RNA sequence: AGUCCCUCCCGCUCGGGAGGGAGGCACUCUGGGGGGACUGCCGGCGAUAAGCCGGAGGAAGGGGCGGGCGACGGUAGGUCAGUAUGCCCCGAAACCCCCGGGCUACACGCGCGCUACAAUGGGCGGGACAAUGGGUGCCGACCCCGAAAGGGGGAGGUAAUCCCCUAAACCCGCCCUCAGUUCGGAUCGCGGGCUGCAACUCGCCCGCGUGAAGCUGGAAUCCCUAGUACCCGCGCGUCAUCAUCGCGC
RNA sequence: GUCGGGCUCAUAACCCGAA
């Protein structure tokens, strides 16, 4: 459940949140009171870009 | 009479303009907030802001510390709804900027998204990234 | 002569002015701060605007009546600068015309067709055709040509 | 100082590397060789009637095919 | 007790318009010919009453009902309308020698119209069309 | 500001705009005169009718082809003065209005500065603005060479009309002159020969291109 | 104590012999009966896409259905009304009378 | 539109306007049928043919103007991911359903556009004139509430009847006066709404605040011959919600 | 000499900008 809204109750317990693969940790400060959880379960990697490839410019086709 | 620089609430005022529009040089005050603060205050919005006194200007700074207890609606103010004190607030310059700061922060220290794109400097409004937004030089092949 | 008679903007200023002097105009607490629809920037400039929307007001009822409120709150809107995305058309809010209404029927100057709308009343029709007839008494000392009509 | 004005009585052809030039028989009214026909280019939309003012009139256009 | 009447058309705009024995008093939709703006609207109907002169002008009244088109077609449209009743009402030749010589079309009409649109940047026109790139 | 007495102006002769009078207009180059048409008229407005036929732009009026002028950006695909004017959605593209009043704006100040009929001016700047030689291109050993012709009459008009346009349009781009000031001012230039006019030192600039290339 | 004829078809030919037998059966009897008026003729445009895939230059059809109408009033007499109400109009034309 | 009656306004009514009803089909319009243009008439060039060039009259003049309809074939051009179909494969999965992700990533190269770089303007108040289409799983006048976005009731409409629907560019008056500005509005903070089973990833709208690059563009290169190009808004498709697009006005 | 863009069906030659 991605799109549950995180309330006073739920403060102190912790819940694995899915991200589309893997169940991930997330622990529940007061701070968090009124976000959905699924703020706190990114679902896409950082990218870190390699060299660019053939065809990459128009002068290395 | 004339004076051609007036402090107001520790901000240098240009004397020869109009008074609505030399009140924006403050930060966190545009036109219709201008405006709506001359009405308030009895003030013509079109007079020069060199013919002022200090008793207007007394004014004018005890209306920007609070305005909505000097009637400016609660739906005019940059602050509405504290995150602290839950009040409707209107902040200037350095305090401004500080509480903006900490929003971010705030933001930042649970690891939401929006916190996480503010520190790696991307966009947090939803904007895809593939044609523009581009800030660097060329790579090459 | 009558208000078909006149150029409408000159009509228009002379019955604001003229409408200073009806206690039942007055505008609301909430006039000193707001603008008159959503494709607007900036505030009204004059202080005394109020006056010379209700004289417009007042004149399109005399001339397209009987109206509504959503009529006119397509008279009153227009083109919107939207930014990066291209210029769009837009409606105007109500509560300035409903209060502007209002008002009219308290001072009997128009009344309500039910079901239909609003339009003048025999009262608001002399009160504008006067003025009107002032205006052009005044207007063809230096237009000859208009004292045939 | 201000030219020779010369009526245009005759038109030969179209001429130029794109078709812009227009050769024509002209009368000179004024001057030395007044009554005199020669032909000249022309640069212009241009009718039997019209007028030209020509800045020398010793200078002959090659016949054209 | 005369009354004639006359059509004239501008591009979607459609004028009819009554002349009668009178005074002098041209109404465009209520309003008096002389108030009407901008003033080159104001010159385009006024150039008949002008050419017929001063002692024709002032003998008659005319009502002009118009409605379609634009500014300047509904201009044009009450223009054609009033020629073709002054050169009916007063029915001499003098005059509408006078119009075909200053402009045939004050009596014998405009017939274009707008040309209908077509793919390739329809939006904008039936002729006009996109960018064209080769890489 | 302005006067309800100009707000408001009926006319009551066949005259330029109803304000002036062209019988004592004279044209003196016998080239151009059967090509500027001064025939009696109220409005100069004929609703692009005469682009159809050929030589069709010898019978209007020449105030509506100076509106006609102006009625533009002005610097699209060539530069004037040194730069592109791209001017898009501020253009006078198709606003025969604006275009205009400012044909009778500058008309006024031209009457006021110099005393005389605004036509004559027109008219004499417009003569001292045509040009009678020019050139045309040929191609040899990839390079480009060229050739002196004469100009007709309708050419020469076009391009003094033309010339005088952008004159105009370049003194009012981005400075605190406006355009019926600029054009009053170019027009005057012109009618006098001052070498600061566009339109004249144009004129002498291909007048020396033609004479040094016979 | 009028009746309001209604009439609408794809094909004009139809329509047409329809209300000239209306027009006939009024005739035939003392009974005054308003022309056939001609309402706005309704039309159905359709553009679509020509190819299939997607290569190739854009291209497009524009298809169109005509549907014409006629409007008819008559006065309700039973003389006249039962030889009106008896007429078999082709399968290609809609009719629908009322009593106003 | 002319004509009769009733009511209300004005310079107080000799005259001038506005509604409503009786009445009419004149005028506009709607849509069936018909007329009209044929190089027919006149003068030249060519041959005395085929035709071409210029005139009258004319609403229209030389395929009158704008569209539909694309021969025998080729292009091993595109499409089996619209549907049809041979062969080869999977056939307890490569078939059928459900939940959460992704197609929306971001050092960078390119196409087509939108908004600008301001006075051939920006703002504020006032005044003008459209057409195409669409509506019952819907269009909604009219009244009330709210500063706005929006909210609560709801006439009429299965439609030449009711509704979307009082366009913008343009015109008048005032402020700003050549400045990174009262130009530009990207980016971001706080708050208020709508659709939907669901709005974080990843929707649209409103109020206050914030205020990036940009001061006209190298070599190159595109569209267009008349109601055309430029400039300005609007309708429909898609659609629960969402238009910087397509097709049209 | 490096990097990027033009021109060409494409590559080389050629043109432009930049560090
Ligand atoms: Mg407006
Ligand atoms: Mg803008
Ligand atoms: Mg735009
Ligand atoms: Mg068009
Ligand atoms: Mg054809
Ligand atoms: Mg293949
Ligand atoms: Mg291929
Ligand atoms: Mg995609
Ligand atoms: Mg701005
Ligand atoms: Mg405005
Ligand atoms: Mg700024
Ligand atoms: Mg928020
Ligand atoms: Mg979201
Ligand atoms: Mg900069
Ligand atoms: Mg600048
Ligand atoms: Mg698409
Ligand atoms: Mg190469």
């Amino acid at each position: 459940c991605r799109d549950m809204i995180v309330l006073p109750e739920m403060v102190g317990l912790t819940i694995y949140v899915h991200n589309g693969k893997e169940f991930v940790p997330v622990e529940i400060k007061p701070e968090m009171i009124g976000h959905y959880l699924g703020e706190f379960a990114p679902t896409r990697k950082r990218v870190q870009h390699g060299a660019p490839g053939i065809g990459a410019t128009r002068s290395s086709m | 009479d004339f004076r051609h620089i007036v402090r107001v609430a520790g901000v240098d005022l240009d004397g020869n303009k109009q008074l609505r529009w030399a009140l924006t040089a403050i930060k966190g005050v545009g036109i219709n907030f201008a405006t709506m603060v001359c009405r308030v205050a009895g003030l013509d919005p079109f007079m020069k802001a060199g013919y002022l006194t200090d008793e207007q200007v007394k004014k004018i700074e005890e209306i920007l510390q609070d305005p909505v207890a000097h009637g400016i609606p609660r739906w005019a103010v940059n602050r509405p709804k504290d995150y602290e004190t839950g009040r409707d607030l209107h902040l200037i310059t350095a305090k401004l900027d500080m509480a903006i700061r900490e929003d971010i922060m705030r933001l930042r220290r649970i690891r939401a998204y929006r916190g996480i794109r503010h520190e790696l400097g991307l966009p947090v409004r939803g904007q895809r990234t593939r044609s523009n937004f581009r800030r660097g030089q060329t790579v090459g092949v | 002569a009558t208000v078909y008679d006149v150029p409408g903007d000159l009509l228009v200023e002379r019955v604001a002015q003229r409408l200073k002097e009806i206690p039942e105009i007055k505008p609301p607490e909430w006039a000193p701060f707001v603008k008159t629809g959503r494709h607007k920037e900036r505030l009204p400039e004059q202080e005394d605007w109020w006056y010379y929307r209700v004289a417009s007001i007042l004149r399109r009822v005399y001339l397209d009546g009987p109206v509504g409120i959503e009529r006119l709150r397509t008279y009153y809107g227009g083109r919107k600068n939207r930014g990066h995305a291209p210029e769009r058309f837009y409606k105007a809010g109500g509560s300035i015309i409903r209060k502007a209404l209002q008002q009219l029927e308290a001072a009997g100057f128009v009344e309500k067709v039910p079901g239909k709308g609003r339009v003048i009343t025999p009262k608001g029709r002399s009160f504008l055709d006067k003025i009107a007839t002032e205006l052009k008494k005044e207007l063809e000392e230096i237009i000859p040509e208009l004292k045939k009509y | 100082d201000e030219g020779y004005p010369a009526e245009v009585i005759e038109i030969i052809g179209r001429t130029g590397t794109t078709g812009d030039v227009t050769q024509v028989k002209v009368r000179i009214l004024e001057g030395r060789d007044k009554g005199r026909v020669i032909r000249r280019n022309v640069r212009g939309p241009v009718r039997v009637g019209d007028i030209l003012i020509l800045r020398e009139t010793e200078r002959e256009a090659r016949e054209i095919k | 007790m005369r009354i004639i009447q006359t059509t004239g058309k501008r591009k979607t705009a459609i004028a009819r318009a009554v002349i009668r024995e009178g005074k002098g008093r041209v109404r465009i939709n209520g309003k008096p010919v002389e108030l009407v703006e901008p003033e080159i609207a104001r010159f385009t109907i006024l150039e008949p009453l002008i050419l017929a002169g001063e002692e024709i002008w002032n003998s008659v009244d005319i009502d002009v009902k118009v409605q379609g088109g634009g500014f300047m077609g509904q201009a044009e449209a009450a223009r054609i309308a009033i020629a073709r009743a002054l050169v009916e009402w007063t029915g001499d030749m003098n005059l509408k020698e006078k119009f075909i010589k200053y402009d045939r079309t004050m009596l014998v009409g405009d017939p274009r119209r707008t040309e209908p649109h077509k793919p390739n940047r329809s939006t904008k026109g039936p002729r006009a069309k996109r960018q064209k790139s080769y890489r | 500001a302005k006067p309800l007495s100009e707000r408001f102006f009926i006319p009551h002769e066949i005259k330029v705009m109803g304000r002036w009078s062209t019988e004592d207009v004279e044209v003196r180059d016998p080239s151009l005169k059967p090509y500027i048409n001064l025939e009696p008229r109220l409005l100069p407005h004929t609703h692009g009718r005469h682009a159809k036929k050929h030589f069709g732009k010898a019978n209007v009026h020449i105030v509506e082809r100076l509106i006609n002028k102006i009625m533009r950006s002005g610097g699209s695909h060539y530069k004037v003065a040194g730069h592109f004017m791209r001017r898009e959605h501020r253009s006078l593209n198709s606003k025969k209005v604006k275009a205009y009043e400012v044909v009778k704006e500058a008309f006024k100040i031209i009457e006021k500065r110099t005393g005389k009929n605004p036509i004559q001016v027109l008219v004499w700047a417009i003569e001292n603005a045509a040009p009678r030689e020019d050139t045309t291109s040929v191609m040899f050993g990839g390079i480009r060479y060229h050739v002196a012709v004469d100009i007709s009459p309708m050419r020469r008009l076009d391009v003094a009309l033309r010339n005088i346009a952008l004159g105009a349009s370049a003194k009012c781009y981005r400075t605190k002159m406006s355009f019926a000031e600029a054009l009053a001012e170019e027009i005057i230039l012109a009618a006098n020969k001052d070498p600061k006019s566009y339109a004249y030192s144009k004129k002498l600039e291909i007048e020396r291109i033609a004479e040094s290339s016979r | 104590q009028k009746a309001r004829i209604k009439l609408a078809s794809t094909n004009v030919r139809s329509l047409e012999e329809v209300a000239n037998q209306i027009k006939q059966i009024a005739e035939r009897t003392g009974v005054r009966m308003s022309g056939p008026i001609p309402l706005p003729t309704k039309r159905i445009r359709i553009v679509t896409r020509k190819s299939p895939d997607g290569e190739g230059s854009a291209t497009f059809d524009r298809w169109e259905l005509r549907i014409h109408k006629r409007l008819i009033d008559i006065e309700a007499d039973e003389r006249a009304m039962r030889q009106i109400m008896r007429i078999r109009v082709p399968e290609d034309v809609t009719i629908e009378i009322e009593l106003i």
